């Protein structure tokens, strides 16, 4: 979610996922835990047979049929967490998020109750404000000629510079707002 | 001000007037139709004694 | 009938005599005023008609026709005031010159107790509409847009006229009244067959019927706001007007010449409902949604019974309401986002939770929910569809279907879902726009009251 | 304006149609007439054309 | 007001493989050569008042005893009373 | 609801507990900043189970690009209190 | 009640059993009614008394027009617009009154099925058989006129109809 | 628990204020009108139908019952 992607995925990375995902799908089939435990640890026992294989044509061979077993006997209906992309509370509070440049909007008498927060409020964008003009500098020195490679951002690197492009992240709305 | 709003409201009046005029035009238009007035075979009718026309 | 005439017409001057900053109030106020006095063309008799003079008369089919085209002045004019506020004095007093003149044209035409009167009125009307579609519309599309809205009219109207004078050589006379009581039966022959398409085809195309439906998208969709409200709100309802008054002499060739523009609105219904399912603009979304409305009163009319010409004036009063309403919403995103695409800006209920309630409804009265007007329109017709023939209820059906699923289509892409982030310029919602939409919606909730003012008089 | 159309007096007589109706009603129950006839107008006053087939 | 306790965590040397399935589990691992290295991290599950179990028919009969209590108190004071 | 707005040292002593538990980790040895290749000897194998374990005794999951660069006790409660958003 | 015609809208008498207790135990619907009366028919009472007298303060009248009988299409000349007028008005009150004929029939069919209950079926036959009889006139003046009805399209579909029933019955002589 | 957090959410003022105007304004015409209706069927009545009287012709609006209507 949060770290930018790779142009590919390695043989160890393809593994590990497929390691994580038979083993959340077993845990979907078996249901008690000390049923799920043994044979979890027969399937940790299962790959680590051929870890160390140096082969990597055979290594590509493995993972293969690894995966048409998986896919064979996956538990069509695999316990999912309620929040992850297919969980039954996944995007329940995005009607709850409203942005947070839609408090300019209000009247004054809106902003007559909460000062503490608008002052507040006024000090992030001035900081905002000046920010921004370092960060478009910044970021023009530092990217590499004919455009990025890689959708990752560098950090601040002197005393009162911020990372660029923080404001939509640092003012996410909340993961509950309401 | 009574001679310095008139000056700046006037033009309000003429809807009205409009409107006024259109009702004496459609009464006067009327009174060309009286051909058959108190003559239907549905509405023949003896005329009061101190009256002149059925409907005007 | 001229006191309502009059009035109308002192609104120009009024217009042209008044403040640089008064033209909107003192419009606004005047047209209510006026829509308040043609309110009492409604009082109609179970017997002939509101015969007032020579030239003009009423009908409780012309009646709410009448008011609902009094009624929209105002709401156009507040819809207008916001996109021409950069524009100079004499530009927006001409534009409302425009519009009067279009709604004087219309109540005359609504009137006109002769049919080449009629056929004069329902061709000036075409007039201002042109103008208003060409030269206050935004897009470059707007100039063909009006070339087709022109030719499209006229390719159907110029051989009514033909028509129209051959009768008056034939029966000696044109008024609708000894027409109605001088009316013949129409023999099966050739010549009878090209009169009755003379007489047919100009009150089709504006409908407009499913092939000749081209000019309808582009027109409304290049047209500013006001251009769009009167085009579908009364300018769609004069073929339906037309048709009902000109049906009379077409007995009873009417039955063997009716169906292939049966089988077209029948099957052009499903074509346009299908076509609001994959629409990536809203206008045009809307415009297709009009066209099928507009299809099932032609069949109404078509069928020619009692209970078809009830439906059909009650649809036509309802879908003027809503799809004015609709265009009104999407006229208020548009002005925020400026760009007329559905996709674009979402997720508007978190933002603006009143206008949310105003898509809501007008969607529901779109989507024909009982007991809107809407559908006892459409009600009346299919149950007339069904006695003409029971296979009927399959298409009928199958348009109520897709169009509950195109309305909420609509509501769920705009309104639902997650706001666009990079769109910061979501204004609250004015005190205007609500007025407006709140003045389109509640005189359909209050005429559910009192249906009869609506049905025609075949009630 | 919805107060007014709302107390629009009956030009439609509706009323007045179910009052003609109801006594109308009365009567033939009263004389056994069969209610409704099936002829609109007399057939007395009506002469029709002899086809002498 | 709300949940505002301060709660410490227990004891993580309380939890014990010993007496549960979790010790079975470790053992028919051990006939293959193998061990089971989260066991201790699901004890809690074996160990407080979620050590004893009910079977389906006991919870079924959940309120059996006392309610038949009262039909055969409720039988008898029957009996009694129209035998008069 | 009604669940307790959970802190910075519910998170830190809840990992570090779920990692004691983990028996192929000696306890006495395990600190926050601990790494799990160098200074605990784990493979990966073991750190992907480790993060199943902080999934399953949090209630939510740790997309793969995100938990198979989580290498310290330390930084999976930055990444815990960063989705939860925990002030203190 | 008075404000309508008994024989128009017929009632059976109205039979109802009486209460015939077998047992002591107190129904509560029959002190739940007392209750009610004390605490809702009472007050509406007097509020309708009150309007009342208040109405009988000040007494108006309204009258039913009376139409008069003019010449229906038959008497009619070809071209004769002002003769058609009158018939044309005439006959379009008289389908209206109709119509509302029809409706009293109707409404008297309604009533009987929802007064026999469960024994409509055999207790219903007299308003049954008045609806169809009536129904069937009706259809017989009115039927497929169309939009666009009028005296002359009904008296050409009369004459139609009553052509076929002289051939019919010509046929039946001559047979 | 002072754990109070500021909800963000779009303004409603204008959305209040539009219903308040609307409300107002139909009040201001409508409880005139109730109270007026309330009054004239409570006092005026409504007419009650009578037989013309021999020699004597009724005015058109003295063929509807309801006063307001007449
Ligand atoms: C059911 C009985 C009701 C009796 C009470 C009287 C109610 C009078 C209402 C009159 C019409 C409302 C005006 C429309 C604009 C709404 C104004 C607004 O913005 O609200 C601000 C106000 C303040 O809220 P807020 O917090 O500031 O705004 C936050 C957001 O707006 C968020 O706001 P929200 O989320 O709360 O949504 C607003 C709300 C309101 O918005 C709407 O959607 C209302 C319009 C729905 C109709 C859609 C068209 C379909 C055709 C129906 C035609 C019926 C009209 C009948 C005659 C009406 C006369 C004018 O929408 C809904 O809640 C969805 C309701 C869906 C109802 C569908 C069922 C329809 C048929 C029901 C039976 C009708 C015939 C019965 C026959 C047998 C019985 C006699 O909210 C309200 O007051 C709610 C309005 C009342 C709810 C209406 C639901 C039923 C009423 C139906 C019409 C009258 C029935 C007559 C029968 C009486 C017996
Ligand atoms: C300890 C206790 C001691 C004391 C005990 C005694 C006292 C207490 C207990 C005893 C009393 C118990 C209760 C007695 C009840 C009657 C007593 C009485 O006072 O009778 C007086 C009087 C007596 O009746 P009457 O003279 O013997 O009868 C003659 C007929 O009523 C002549 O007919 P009409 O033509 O006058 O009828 C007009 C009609 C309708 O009025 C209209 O047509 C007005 C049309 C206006 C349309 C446009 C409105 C404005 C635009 C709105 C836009 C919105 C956005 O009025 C109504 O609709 C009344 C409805 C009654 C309903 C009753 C329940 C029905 C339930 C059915 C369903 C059940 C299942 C669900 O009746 C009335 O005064 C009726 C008043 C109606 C007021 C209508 C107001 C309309 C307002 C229009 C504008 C609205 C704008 C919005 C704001 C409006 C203001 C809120
Ligand atoms: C916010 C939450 C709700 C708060 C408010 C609560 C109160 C709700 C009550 C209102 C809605 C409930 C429905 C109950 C209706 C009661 C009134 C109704 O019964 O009166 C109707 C009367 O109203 C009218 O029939 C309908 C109004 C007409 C609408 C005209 C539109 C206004 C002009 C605007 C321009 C036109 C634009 C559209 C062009 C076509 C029908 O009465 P009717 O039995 O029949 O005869 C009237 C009385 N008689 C017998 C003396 C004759
Ligand atoms: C494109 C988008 C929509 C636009 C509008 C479309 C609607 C227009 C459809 C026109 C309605 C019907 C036209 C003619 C109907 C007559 C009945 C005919 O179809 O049936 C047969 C007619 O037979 C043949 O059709 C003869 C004519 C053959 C030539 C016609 C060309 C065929 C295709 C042309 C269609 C192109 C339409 C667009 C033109 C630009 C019966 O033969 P018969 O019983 O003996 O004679 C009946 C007529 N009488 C009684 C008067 C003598
Ligand atoms: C949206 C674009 C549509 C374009 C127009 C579509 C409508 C076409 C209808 C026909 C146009 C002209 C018809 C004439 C107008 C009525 C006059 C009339 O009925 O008189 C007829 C005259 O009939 C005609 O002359 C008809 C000739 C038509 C010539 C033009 C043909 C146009 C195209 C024909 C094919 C398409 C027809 C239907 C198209 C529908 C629209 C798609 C009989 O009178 P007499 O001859 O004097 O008496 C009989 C004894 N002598
Ligand atoms: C119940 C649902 C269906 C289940 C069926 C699925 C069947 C899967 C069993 C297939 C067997 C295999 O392992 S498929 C064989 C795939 N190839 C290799 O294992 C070669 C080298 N191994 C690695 O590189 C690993 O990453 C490793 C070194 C272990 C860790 O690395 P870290 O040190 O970087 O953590």
């Amino acid at each position: 979610a949060f770290s930018a992607p790779a142009a590919y995925l390695t043989h160890q990375q393809k593994v590990l996922r497929l390691y994580k995902r038979a083993l959340r799908h077993l845990e979907s089939w078996c249901v008690h835990r000390d049923k799920y435990r043994y044979f979890a640890c027969l399937m940790r026992a299962r790959f680590d047979e051929h870890k160390n294989e140096k082969d990597m044509v055979k290594a590509t061979q493995l993972l293969r049929q690894a995966e048409e077993e998986f896919w064979y006997g996956q538990h069509p209906q695999p316990y999912i967490f309620p929040e992850s992309p297919g969980g039954t509370s996944y995007e329940r509070y995005e009607c709850y998020k409203v942005p947070e440049w839609c408090l300019d909007d209000w009247h004054p008498s809106e902003k007559a109750m909460y000062p503490d927060y608008f002052a507040k409020r006024e000090q992030w964008k001035r900081l905002r404000r000046e920010s921004w003009e370092r960060e478009v500098k910044q970021l023009q020195e530092e990217t590499p000629p004919g455009g990025p490679r890689t959708e990752a951002l560098p950090p601040a690197r002197k005393e009162g510079d911020l990372p660029p492009l923080w404001w939509h992240i640092v003012t996410r709305p909340r993961e509950r707002p309401m | 001000n009574v001679l310095q709003i008139v000056r700046d409201h006037w033009v309000h009046i003429l809807v009205p007037v409009g409107f006024v005029f259109g009702c004496y035009l459609d009464r006067r238009s009327d009174e060309k139709l009286t051909a058959f007035r108190n003559k239907s075979l549905l509405f023949k009718r003896e005329l009061r004694p101190n009256e002149e026309v059925t409907w005007k | 009938m001229l006191k309502i005439i009059i009035p109308t017409t002192m609104l120009l001057p009024m217009t042209w005599m008044s403040k640089h900053n008064m033209i909107w109030i003192n419009a606004t106020v005047h047209s209510l005023l006026i829509s308040l006095i043609s309110l009492s063309l409604l009082n109609q008799l179970g017997e002939n008609s509101l015969n007032f003079s020579l030239t003009f008369f009423s009908d409780s089919l012309s009646a709410p026709l009448l008011v609902l085209t009094t009624w929209l002045l105002p709401l156009m004019l507040m819809a207008s005031q916001s996109h021409l506020s950069k524009e100079t004095t004499t530009r927006k007093k001409l534009y409302i010159t425009m519009l009067i003149l279009l709604q004087l044209f219309l109540i005359m035409t609504f009137t006109a107790t002769e049919l080449i009167l009629f056929y004069i009125l329902f061709e000036a009307t075409l007039v201002p509409t042109l103008i208003i579609i060409t030269r206050w519309g935004n897009q470059t599309e707007r100039l063909n847009a009006g070339l087709y809205f022109l030719f499209y009219t006229l390719a159907g109207s110029l051989p009514l006229l033909v028509a129209l004078v051959y009768i008056q050589n034939t029966t000696g006379s044109l008024n609708f009244l000894i027409i109605h009581y001088w009316s013949h039966p129409l023999s099966n022959s050739w010549s009878n067959i090209f009169m009755w398409l003379a007489c047919i085809m100009a009150f089709m195309v504006k409908m407009p019927l499913y092939g000749l439906h081209l000019w309808l998208p582009k027109a409304h969709v290049e047209a500013p706001i006001a251009g769009s409200m009167v085009l579908a709100a009364v300018l769609l309802k004069l073929g339906g007007y037309g048709m009902m008054r000109i049906t009379t002499i077409l007995n009873p060739l009417t039955n063997y010449m009716a169906y292939p523009f049966l089988m077209l609105s029948m099957w052009g219904m499903i074509m346009t409902s299908s076509i609001c399912l994959r629409q990536t603009d809203l206008k045009s979304l809307i415009a297709y949604s009009s066209v099928s409305h507009m299809a099932l009163v032609i069949v109404a009319i078509m069928i020619q019974t009692p209970w078809s010409f009830m439906g059909a004036t009650a649809l036509m009063i309802a879908h003027g309401l809503t799809s004015s309403m609709l265009f009104c919403l999407a006229n208020t995103n548009y002005e925020r986002v400026h760009s007329r695409t559905m996709i674009l800006a979402r997720g508007l209920q978190t933002l603006l939770p009143l206008m949310a309630t105003w898509w809501l409804v007008a969607s529901l009265t779109n989507l024909a929910l009982p007991p809107s007007i809407n559908l006892i329109g459409e009600l009346f017709i299919i149950t007339a569809s069904f006695s003409w023939s029971n296979i009927t209820i399959i298409l009928m059906g199958m348009n109520m279907m897709i169009t509950a699923l195109y309305s909420l289509y609509m509501l769920i892409t705009t309104q639902r879902g997650k706001y666009t982030h990079h769109i910061n310029n979501i204004k609250p919602s004015f005190t205007r726009e609500n007025a407006l939409m709140a003045l389109h919606i509640l005189p359909l909730l209050l005429l559910t009251l009192n249906p009869k003012m609506i049905l025609g008089p075949l009630y | 304006g919805s107060t007014f159309v709302a107390y629009l007096p009956d030009y439609r007589m509706q009323e007045w149609a179910r009052r003609e109706a109801e006594r109308l009603v009365k009567y033939r129950e009263a004389n056994g007439l069969p209610l409704m006839e099936s002829n609109c107008f007399d057939p007395n006053k009506i002469q029709l054309p002899e086809d002498e087939d | 007001e709300h949940g505002h306790s301060k709660m410490e965590l227990p004891d993580y040397k309380q939890w014990k493989i010993e007496g549960t399935p979790l010790e079975t589990v470790q053992e028919k691992l051990a006939a293959r050569g193998l061990r089971d290295p989260w066991g201790r991290n699901e004890a809690w599950r074996y160990s407080g008042g979620f050590a004893n179990n009910v079977s389906f028919v006991g919870a079924l009969l959940k309120g059996f005893k006392w309610g038949f209590a009262a039909f055969v108190v409720a039988v008898g004071a029957e009996y009694y009373l129209e035998s008069q | 609801s009604d669940a307790p707005p959970l802190t910075l040292e519910a998170i830190k002593d809840r990992v570090l507990y779920v990692l004691k538990l983990y028996d192929k980790i000696d306890p006495e040895k395990l600190s926050v900043n601990s790494h799990f290749m160098k200074d605990l000897g784990l493979d990966s194998l073991d750190q992907v189970e480790i993060i199943m374990a902080m999934e399953d005794e949090f209630g939510f999951e740790i997309p793969d690009i995100d938990a198979e660069k989580l290498m310290c006790p330390q930084e999976i409660v930055d990444y815990i209190a960063d989705k939860k958003d925990v002030y203190e | 009640p008075d404000s309508w015609d008994k024989d128009v809208y017929p009632e059976p008498p109205r039979r109802t059993p009486a209460p015939a207790p077998q047992t002591s135990l107190p129904n509560p619907v029959t002190y739940l009614t007392k209750i009610f009366d004390l605490l809702v028919d009472r007050p509406v009472t007097l509020a309708r008394e009150f309007i009342e007298q208040q109405h009988a303060k000040n007494r108006y009248y309204y009258y039913h027009r009376e139409f008069r009988r003019v010449p229906d299409i038959t008497e009619c000349e070809e071209k004769d617009i002002l003769c058609m007028f009158e018939a044309e008005m005439q006959w379009r009150r008289d389908y209206k009154v109709d119509q509302e004929i029809v409706n009293i029939i109707q409404e008297r069919l309604k009533a009987c099925q929802q007064r026999e209950g469960e024994s409509y079926r055999q207790n219903c036959a007299k308003e049954l058989e008045q609806f169809t009889q009536v129904s069937k006139a009706f259809q017989d003046r009115y039927s497929d006129l169309g939009a666009h009805y009028s005296a002359r399209k009904c008296l050409a579909k009369q004459k139609q109809r009553m052509l076929a029933e002289r051939k019919a019955a010509k046929e039946a002589a001559a047979a | 628990h002072g754990k109070r957090l500021f909800i963000i959410k779009p303004s409603g003022f204008y959305d209040r204020r539009f219903l308040k105007l609307m409300r107002f304004y139909i009040l201001l015409t409508g409880i005139p009108v109730a109270i007026g209706i309330t009054l004239v069927n409570v006092f005026i009545g409504e007419a009650e139908l009578a037989d013309i009287p021999e020699g004597y012709v009724p005015e058109h609006w003295e063929y509807f019952k309801h006063p307001i209507s007449r």
